[PDB]
RNA sequence: UCGA
DNA sequence: CATCCGTGAGTCGAGG
């Protein structure tokens, strides 16, 4: 509903969404974008994210 | 801006406003150009934006009558015979008439020349039509153009896209330090520049009695004295400089409705919109790539286009809970080096100078009696320093802005000035800038040639033509027949001829080409002025021949063809340039786009009021706008963080920008963005 | 000459005769 | 196919000067004309007025009571005072007029070692009871230094910065005669043009000119 | 790099330069720190030009329609206060110097910088998202300036002559450094033809096997060639291990070789090879000579014999119209026919009486900029206005603008230019609205897996079979197959396969498949690739932008939406037939389709079209209803003949096309299914952008489409 | 074979994206390993245990994303998704 | 401050850097330097040629695999330092299978070849090869035209004179941030010259010619200058 | 109202 | 297939 919302006919989605008790997932672009996490593309998806960098064994200091 | 923009103001008319049509409710069919409008609304002068077609220019002919509709002037003609009795036409009125062309040829006595000759009727349409049929004809061939469009040369030869912004540009003009007149002008440069008003004008005729830079006293004939006082140096609305200067010498015999002293962008009555230049058609190393333009230091070492600004700065003293604002020398914590340039009062002195940032008016206002800091009240016992309950609330100059304070405007209630309910003390403080035109300044035509300053080249870099003389201003080849407006080539051709002067061969008569040539223009000295009005004027066979009559310089050397072109030589190579480029001379205006004004940036600063994201405008040091079409941009890149960092710690995220400041200036690292309190603000407008 | 009504500088024109009436 | 040393000939004329340069080798002259002109036009050094000091003024944008013009467009008319100076450190003019009449550039009172050299140069039109005192400052620079220099220095209320136009030069230019007969009579003739501002000879001039340009090329001579 | 000002950056960079303010001593603490930055104290000058090493900065320029309208760049200070910007990218952000001004966004985040270095750098965004062309190349006195020395003058000075009689071989030259002596005496032209020796660049492909039969050329190995001294200073850029090229440049070639660039060499050769091209075109475009005078715009000397011959043509017609042979909606019709063909041979009569030396056409016929409607315009004559309607008027300006139009000839070209402004305002807030709303349609599609490993895919008609023999290139097939992967094996007639499955289209491997003779392949699709959320990488296939294989997370949607929008503003069908199509509204046309295949049975009537079509198996007889004003299509039958209208007794193929028009897409699905009408859509759709000379790579289109099918309705609960 | 890659092109992104799956990945990679070397220089005044030095010879003054992208590509860090 | 003088190298060629100079002067001292090292340096070279079994060009050498057109080429090419003005004439003969190169050459007195390693044409058995040099001395570059009577006329051929030992240059002008002044130019200059002469010493020589030069303005007054 |  | 109410109708900057 909030991709629907900050679309277009806000006034018509927000009165049937709170009918209907809609619960949001948030995972999606606009809906990342809103609340101002990271959105769910590019960069931002956990495959790229949670990325553990490490020296090398070999590299040592000296 | 300039004497013109005021008189264009004048003479605006908008179908916007109350009685009239929204923007939005404006279709297709109201805003372009209607058969009817022929000599009563111009079908040029128009604005670029949304307001395309609603906003337009009356015509110079026009007038209006009783009833509030738009006459124009026509000559009647009897049968085929002009007469010189003129009456003005409705709209209507002209549907159930046939008018002629003003062009139309003339006998001497009144009489047309062919039967069939080119007519206007009703509902725009067109055709041949017997002289016998002929009721009115056009009292000039400028009679559809507004007062702006007039000034255009060879109007005729550039499309009405180019020429459209001609007229609107020439409003943007700025008023230089002193004002040349066009080499190359259509005549109506000087009724402008009179019923502008921001001139002098002399009501009744006499002697010039006495002359000082400060007023102009004359002596009529009948006896009584009427004196004219100058505007010297006066903030316009728009931060120009409105400066009036006497042009007639003591003891001058005047006749009425002369102009006895001009003002800004006017030269001895003359709408001076700009400098003439001297122009080189050729793409130069780059540095004018895309309608940029490359400057000649001349220009800034003899202030060719130098213009003077006078912004207006503002600050009160009010009554507080806390007692009331005075305003005093006296500021806290503060050096007596910053306070220098201030007198006994806390006012800058006339004739110092500020930069940004510095003190014009010393203003303190009592601060509230909270609690101050157990860590700052810490701080006042070791150093045994008692704090102030007055803060700081003076009146510093706003980033940008700087110059010479040219003076002082104190208003007081003690004075028995009498202030709104609630002020004490209400200074005012001027002061004028010296702009030299600079990288980023935007530059104009009358052709809607236009175009930033990309590089100012020292004198010796310019391209030259044989006798050592560097060009001014080097426009790029590629942006001029894209654009339709060949016009700007046509009045370079002239200005070549204005400015090395002319003689046609007399011998073996009078030639050919030159033989609808007015006998004034047979012959012409160095740097003189004409007119080519518009719908009349030069014709491209008399311009050729005018170029091969071009007289030689000082050396005895002719220095441009017949073609119009001439041999340059690269400053900085010294090898000649392998073709021949188009040279003369082009007149060009300083448009009121200036970096100074508009250049930008902003750290931090304030914030909104709800939203808590950055306030907007220069005037609020606000930042810009990374809008939803600028989201997008970022998504489809896929940089999600920097996205993320732009629309929180950049922007509302109250606990997050402060963070962000302490982690840079302490050299650590950036830490994670919070909640915007802009959607905490969605979901309490949603409960 | 163009406008030979105040006592303006002489600007030389190329034109056809207008004498209909001044702007 | 031939070896001759480079001459320097002159024709002469009271403000500008022709001087010719030949035999040159083919299609060299060019390049080397303009070497001078950029040397000219830039770095000549001369003198002209850095600051003035007006009775009554205290900045740049007013107007003196019973003269014709303001003070912006006097401080404008002094931007072409022709000026030259021996005091390689600054020194002050004077220039005092009251009552009707003109006020010129030969009004003006050069100290020790200043020499004008245009008198009839159109300052003022000072109308009965029209005074006007003025106070001028003139150094020793070349090319050009912007006013705006003057005055973050530490310079009084009272001092009005004007531009500096130090350049006593001109306008250069030059043309060449290249013999390119088929032939070892191969070369190239300059003819170069120099026209001063009677501040100095057109020949002094490019003799200034020689001496900055021998002390910049002596580098390529020196051993590593 | 950028020009950034001296003062805008001192304020960006305001508390990194107080960091450093107080860590040199220059300041006790912070407070005073940031009191020097506000006085701007002449310490801070020499602490900024360290503060922004290698730091970049992004430049935006609104309207951001695509995602190259905000880039980064490697800040450099500057005195002046105006952003200094590359040549280059002016074609990204859409951006001349008439005034124009563009935000400066500051990273600050370590990740941040990263994905500005990286991703957003100018100098790694070559290559248009729309259409996998070069934006970043020479484009208007770069290309004018190699235009220039690349062209071959004939009688040019320092030619090459062969031998004859007493004098031996002239024009021949040891090594480039000897012509380039001899240009600088004065006896060679650096357009001239010659033949010269060259040490430092690889000959042609075909001369390269002749001369050393591939055996490896090599930096020191020689060659001769008839080139111009001009042509060899330009492959001195390209550099060396490409192979020579002999040619003008126009910017059709020169957008060949970058794009051939793009494929090969890696992105940092691209960037500086292209950066060198723009240096030496500015630097000819200046000794180019191309030069505006009067003299140069010249009218024809036929100008009033060629008007004098139509105005006769035309006093004809309206005397054919005064006695009323003629209707009324004929003689404007044929008044435009007159005037349309006059303007033709206005133009015919410059392009011959102009010499490719007249730097007005030496511009058009370089693809450097203008077209050569525009030259008519300007010294040919005018031509035809538009109506408020849009018809053209009967009424035709002979002037040219170099004469001086006419007083009524200025008002209505100026009524025109107008409007001409006005729906130019207006269709852009259409595109953008257009543009907004493809965007929410297609966030959540996202590269989320590296392959769905489906064998679906649809056919590309890769060829035509050409009528007398051989074959001709479809012109669909730089849009619709060069960027595909494929999902079948392609075979020839043999058993021999041409290009394996889980293969990349590439320029060779497309004429792999061209000369082999095969003409149609199945590739993989957005449309036919199923995955949970989004769609896979391999199905999408090259992104080209970089010019391999899509990674797994890009944003294709939003991406697809602004390929689409981006140019949305170049339309007359026109613009609100991709707004029908994309809305799915039942279509203005309503073309009808034929329910069942089989005979066709046409029984006009002069009030009314009605159509029956005779089942081919069986079946029962279906009749339409049509009315008089559309056409019926000329659909191309079985006798391979299109220009065949549709007639009795032809044979048509279930759902094909009865009428011209367009067909409702509703009506598609219902007969011909799912997947043809996505395939219907996505053409219709191309055809639009064909005609104003766009093209976006379908596959832009197919992630939209591919949204636009996600549901299903409920017949029973 | 090319010409010296100059300021914010080096290293070339075409070399250092051979080590690395796709574009994006790179990004996190290189700035993970910027964050430790920053946290190294604060963390060292006055931190024992701080992240591995620079494992490249520190350029004067050289921003912390520009020294790890240069170990990067010296291969000098291990790649975890 | 006064400016300095720089150095990077490689054996045939080097790059020069000059900085800072004055705003302005970078481009006065560009295209000027350059025309001279190109034209205003003395060297030697190939004025015309004769070969024995030659009665007109289009035939090649009997017994030799490179045309006519393809050996004076490669001699173009040929390196030489001749001592006197007035000129001279070296023989080269060879015959039998192999390849000649400028190692072979038979000079005169105080006339050095100093690229001896050059290829110029492959002969093979029963090939004869007798030619005859004509050397001048003079500067810069001289077409053929005016050659065309400089041998007998039974096989007189006139060649390219390529007197400069330099062989090509080029310049750019960057600028140099000196002070607060971002003003400055720096000069950027490639000089690539024969095996005859280095470089380094091509441009002291170049260098010292143009201060000749710029004397006699000089000589006139020695007014101001500062260094 | 103006600028792209 | 045609009416009545409700909902759309490009971006960014400037100013007073
Ligand atoms: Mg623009
Ligand atoms: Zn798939």
């Amino acid at each position: 509903w909030l991709s629907a919302a900050s679309f277009q006919e806000t006034t018509r989605v927000l009165t049937d969404a709170a009918i209907n008790c809609r619960s949001d997932k948030l995972n999606g672009l606009k809906e990342n974008v809103i609340i101002g996490k990271l959105i769910p593309a590019g960069t931002g998806i956990n495959r790229y994210r949670n990325i553990a960098v490490q020296p090398t064994e070999e590299a040592r200091a000296a | 801006n300039n004497p013109l923009s005021g008189l264009t103001h004048k003479r605006r008319l908008s179908a916007l406003g109350p009685g009239g049509l929204s923007r939005e409710r404006a279709g297709l069919e109201v805003r372009d150009v209607h058969p009817s409008h022929y000599g009563r609304m111009c079908p040029i002068e128009t604005p670029e934006g949304p307001n395309i077609g609603l906003i337009g220019s009356l015509s110079v002919y026009a007038r209006v009558n009783p009833f509030g509709f738009i006459e124009t002037p026509y000559r009647k003609v009897v049968d085929g015979v002009v007469s010189d009795e003129i009456v003005y036409l409705t709209a209507d009125e002209e549907d159930r008439h046939v008018v002629a062309q003003a062009n139309s040829p003339i006998d001497a006595d009144g009489r047309f020349v062919e039967p069939r000759v080119l007519v206007r009727r009703k509902a725009g349409e067109v055709e041949y039509v017997p002289s016998s049929e002929v009721d009115y004809m056009d009292v000039s061939p400028r009679q559809m153009v507004s007062v702006a469009t007039a000034m255009i040369p060879f109007l005729e030869h550039d499309d009405a896209n180019r020429a459209l912004m001609g007229a609107n540009m020439q409003r943007q003009a700025v008023p230089l330090v002193r004002s040349e007149a066009p080499l190359v002008g259509t005549g109506m440069e000087l009724r402008a520049a009179i019923d502008a008003g921001d001139v002098v004008v002399a009501e009744e005729s006499g002697v010039i009695e006495e002359v000082s830079a400060d007023y102009i006293t004359v002596m009529h004939d009948n006896g009584t004295r009427r004196t004219y006082r100058m505007r010297k140096f006066a903030r316009s609305n728009h931060g120009t400089c409105a400066n009036q200067c006497p042009i007639v010498d003591a003891g001058d015999r005047v006749e009425a409705g002369q102009v006895i002293a001009d003002g800004p962008c006017t030269d001895d009555g003359e709408m001076a919109l700009g400098k003439n230049l001297l122009v080189a058609i050729m793409p130069w190393e780059g540095h004018n790539y895309e309608d940029a333009i490359i400057l000649s230091n001349r220009l800034v070492e003899e202030d060719v286009l130098t213009s003077i600004h006078i912004e207006e700065h503002e600050i009160d003293a009010r009554d507080t809970k806390l007692g009331a604002e005075e305003i005093t020398r006296d500021i806290p914590n503060i050096s007596d080096e910053v306070l220098a340039d201030l007198d006994e009062r806390g006012i800058v002195r006339i004739g110092a100078e500020v930069r940004d940032g510095d003190i014009l008016v010393g203003k303190v206002t009592p601060k509230g009696e909270t609690e101050l800091t157990p860590e700052e009240r810490l701080l006042r016992a070791i150093f045994g320093e008692k704090a102030r309950e007055v803060r700081d609330t003076s009146l510093k100059v706003p980033h940008g802005e700087s110059g010479k304070v040219i003076g002082i405007r104190v208003f007081s209630r003690e004075d028995e000035d009498e202030l709104p309910a609630g002020v004490n003390e209400l200074v005012r403080v001027y002061v004028a800038q010296k702009r030299k035109i600079s990288d980023g300044d935007k530059l104009a035509g009358r052709h809607g040639n236009k175009g930033v300053i990309g590089k100012i080249l020292p004198v010796e870099d310019m391209p030259f033509l044989a006798d050592g003389t560097p060009v001014d201003i080097i426009l790029n080849t590629h942006g001029v027949p894209r654009r339709m407006n060949i016009g700007q080539i046509l009045e370079t051709h002239l200005g070549w001829c204005a400015h090395s002067g002319w003689k046609v061969d007399a011998a073996k008569g009078v030639p050919d080409w030159a033989a609808r040539l007015p006998d004034e223009l047979l012959e012409a000295q160095p740097n003189a002025i004409v007119s080519t009005p518009v719908f009349d004027g030069a014709q491209e066979a008399e311009l050729q021949g005018l170029l091969s009559c071009t007289l030689p310089n000082r050396d005895g050397d002719v220095l441009v063809d017949a073609d119009g072109k001439a041999m340059l030589f690269d400053g900085r190579s010294g090898e000649p340039f392998p073709y021949p480029v188009t040279v003369g001379y082009m007149y060009i205006m300083k448009l009121h786009h200036l970096v100074d004004d508009k250049i930008h940036a902003r750290s931090t600063g304030p914030y909104s009021m709800i939203t808590q994201q950055p306030l907007g405008g220069k005037a609020q040091f606000g930042g810009q706008r990374f809008g939803e079409m600028e989201c997008w941009a970022m998504q489809a890149y896929g940089a999600a963080y920097t996205l993320q960092e732009l629309l929180t710690i950049k922007s509302d995220d109250t606990v997050g920008r402060v963070k962000v400041y302490e982690a840079i200036v302490k050299g650590e690292n950036i830490p994670e963005p919070g909640i915007p309190e802009s959607f905490k603000v969605l979901l309490k407008e949603l409960q | 000459s163009n406008n030979s009504v105040p006592g303006a500088p002489n600007r030389v024109s190329f034109a056809k005769l207008r004498e209909p009436l001044e702007v | 196919i031939s070896q001759r040393p480079t001459l320097s000939e002159d024709v002469l004329t009271d403000n500008r000067s022709q001087f010719v340069i030949e035999p040159l080798e083919p299609g060299f002259g060019y390049t080397l004309g303009n070497s001078l002109r950029r040397t000219l036009l830039s770095s000549i050094p001369g003198a002209a007025v850095t600051s003035i000091r007006i009775d009554g003024v205290l900045h740049e944008f007013t107007t003196v009571p019973g003269v014709k013009e303001d003070v912006t467009e006097i401080i404008l008319n002094l931007k072409s005072l022709v000026v030259s100076s021996e005091e390689d450190e600054p020194v002050t003019m004077y220039l005092r007029k009251q009552g009707p009449g003109e006020v010129t550039a030969g009004d003006i009172v050069p100290p020790a070692g200043v020499t004008v050299h245009n008198p009839g140069m159109h300052i003022a039109t000072l109308n009965d009871k029209g005074k006007l005192e003025v106070e001028l400052v003139v150094e020793r620079g070349r090319g050009y230094v912007p006013a705006v220099q003057n005055r973050a220095s530490g310079a009084e209320i009272g001092r009005i910065p004007v531009d500096s136009i130090y350049s006593p030069v001109l306008k250069v230019t030059y043309k060449v005669d290249a013999t390119r007969v088929e032939q070892r009579t191969d070369f190239d003739k300059l003819i170069l043009d120099v026209e001063t501002k009677n501040s100095i000879s057109p020949r002094d001039a490019l003799a200034s000119a020689g001496k900055t340009l021998v002390e910049l090329f002596g580098l390529a001579r020196e051993l590593n | 790099q950028c020009g950034l000002p001296k003062l805008m950056a001192l304020e960006l960079f305001k508390p990194f330069v107080m960091k450093r303010l107080v860590d040199l001593n220059h300041a006790q603490n912070i407070k005073s720190a940031k009191r020097m930055v506000e006085r701007q104290r002449p310490q801070v000058w020499d602490v900024l030009e360290e503060v922004i090493a290698e730091h970049p900065v992004l430049l935006n320029r609104a309207p951001t329609l695509h995602r190259l309208g905000i880039q980064a760049f490697e800040p450099m200070l500057v005195e002046g206060k105006a952003i200094q910007l590359h040549p280059l990218v002016c074609e990204a952000f859409n951006a001349d110097f008439d005034g124009d001004q563009m935000a400066v966004h500051l990273p600050l985040s370590a990740e941040a910088q990263a994905e500005a270095r990286i991703l957003m750098l100018s100098s790694n965004n070559i290559l248009s998202p729309a259409s996998g062309r070069p934006l970043a190349m020479p484009r208007l006195d770069m290309v004018t300036g190699l235009y220039y020395l690349t062209t071959e003058v004939p009688g040019d000075t320092g030619e090459y002559q062969p031998a004859s009689g007493d004098h031996p071989e002239t024009g021949v030259y040891s090594s480039p450094a000897e012509a380039i002596m001899a240009a600088d005496r004065g006896v060679l032209s650096v357009r001239a033809k010659i033949k010269v020796r060259l040490t430092q660049l690889r000959p042609p492909v075909e001369i390269e096997a002749e001369l050393f039969g591939h055996s490896g050329w090599q930096p020191g190995d020689a060659w001769m060639a008839e080139t111009t001294l001009g042509r060899v200073m330009f492959n001195e850029l390209l550099p060396l291990g490409y192979p020579f090229v002999n040619k003008q440049m126009h910017k059709k070639v020169q957008a060949a070789i970058i794009n051939d660039l793009a494929e090969r060499y890696p992105m940092i050769v691209v960037a500086q090879t292209v950066d060198k091209l723009k240096d030496a075109g500015f630097y000819w475009a200046t000794r180019s000579g191309v030069t505006v005078s009067m003299a140069d715009v010249l009218v024809p000397p036929r100008k009033k014999e060629i008007l004098d011959h139509y105005e006769e043509r035309a006093d004809k017609v309206e005397k054919q119209f005064q006695r009323g042979a003629l209707n009324h909606d004929e003689r404007n019709e044929a008044l435009v026919e007159i005037w349309k063909e006059a303007t033709d041979e206005v133009g015919q009569a410059l392009r011959e009486h102009y010499p490719d030396d007249n730097p007005i056409i030496t511009i058009v016929d370089s693809g450097a900029t203008g077209n050569f409607t525009q030259t008519r315009t300007l010294a040919g004559m005018k031509g035809l206005v538009t109506n408020p309607k849009g018809e053209f008027i009967p009424r035709p300006v002979k002037s040219s603008f170099r004469e001086g139009l006419t007083v009524l000839e200025y008002f209505i070209n100026t009524h025109g230019a107008r409007k001409g402004l006005a729906d130019t305002a207006l269709r852009t807030a259409d595109s953008g609205y257009l543009t907004r709303r493809l965007v929410d349609v297609s966030q959540d599609v996202i590269v989320r897996e590296h392959d769905c490993q489906t064998e679906r895919g649809i056919v590309v008609e890769l060829a035509e079979r050409a009528p007398d023999g051989t074959l001709i290139r479809d012109p669909y097939i730089e849009t619709s197959a060069y960027a595909r992967t494929l999902g079948t094996d392609a075979v020839d007639e043999a058993g021999n396969v041409i290009v394996e499955r889980g293969q990349d289209l590439g320029d060779p491997e497309i004429d792999a498949l061209l000369a082999a003779g095969i003409t149609q392949v199945k590739v993989r699709s957005v449309l036919t690739c199923a995955t949970s959320t989004g769609v896979c990488a391999t199905c999408y296939g090259r992104s080209m932008a970089t010019g391999k294989l899509v990674d797994i997370g890009e944003a294709v949607g939003i991406v697809a939406a602004q390929s689409i929008g981006e140019p949305g503003t170049q339309l007359t069908g026109g613009l609100p037939r991709v707004q029908e199509l994309f809305e799915a509204r039942v279509p203005r046309g309503k073309a009808p389709i034929a329910d069942v295949t089989g005979r066709v049975r046409l029984e006009d009537g002069e009030r009314f079209y009605k159509i029956t079509i005779v089942p081919d198996d069986g079946g029962e007889e279906v009749v339409y209803d049509k009315i008089s004003k559309r056409q019926r299509l000329r659909v191309f039958k079985h006798e391979d003949g299109s220009e065949r209208v549709l007639s009795d007794g032809d044979h048509v193929e279930v759902g094909q096309q009865l009428m011209e028009g367009s067909a409702d897409p509703h009506e598609v699905l219902r007969v011909q299914g799912p997947r043809e009408v996505q395939i219907h859509l996505v053409r219709e759709v191309q055809e639009v952008y064909r005609a104003q000379g766009v093209s976006i790579h379908d596959k832009h289109i197919e992630v939209i489409v591919r949204q636009m099918l996600r549901r299903v309705t409920i017949i029973d609960s | 074979g090319y010409d010296t890659p100059l300021g914010i092109t080096n290293p070339p992104i075409d070399e250092l994206l051979d080590r690395v799956s796709s574009k994006y990945a790179l990004v996190i990679y290189a700035a993970k390993r910027a964050r430790q070397i920053n946290d190294y220089y604060n963390q060292l005044g006055e931190g024992i245990l701080e992240y591995v030095g620079p494992l490249v010879e520190p350029g004067l003054q050289e921003k912390p994303l520009s020294i790890a992208l240069r170990e990067i590509h010296a291969d000098l860090l291990e790649h975890t998704e």
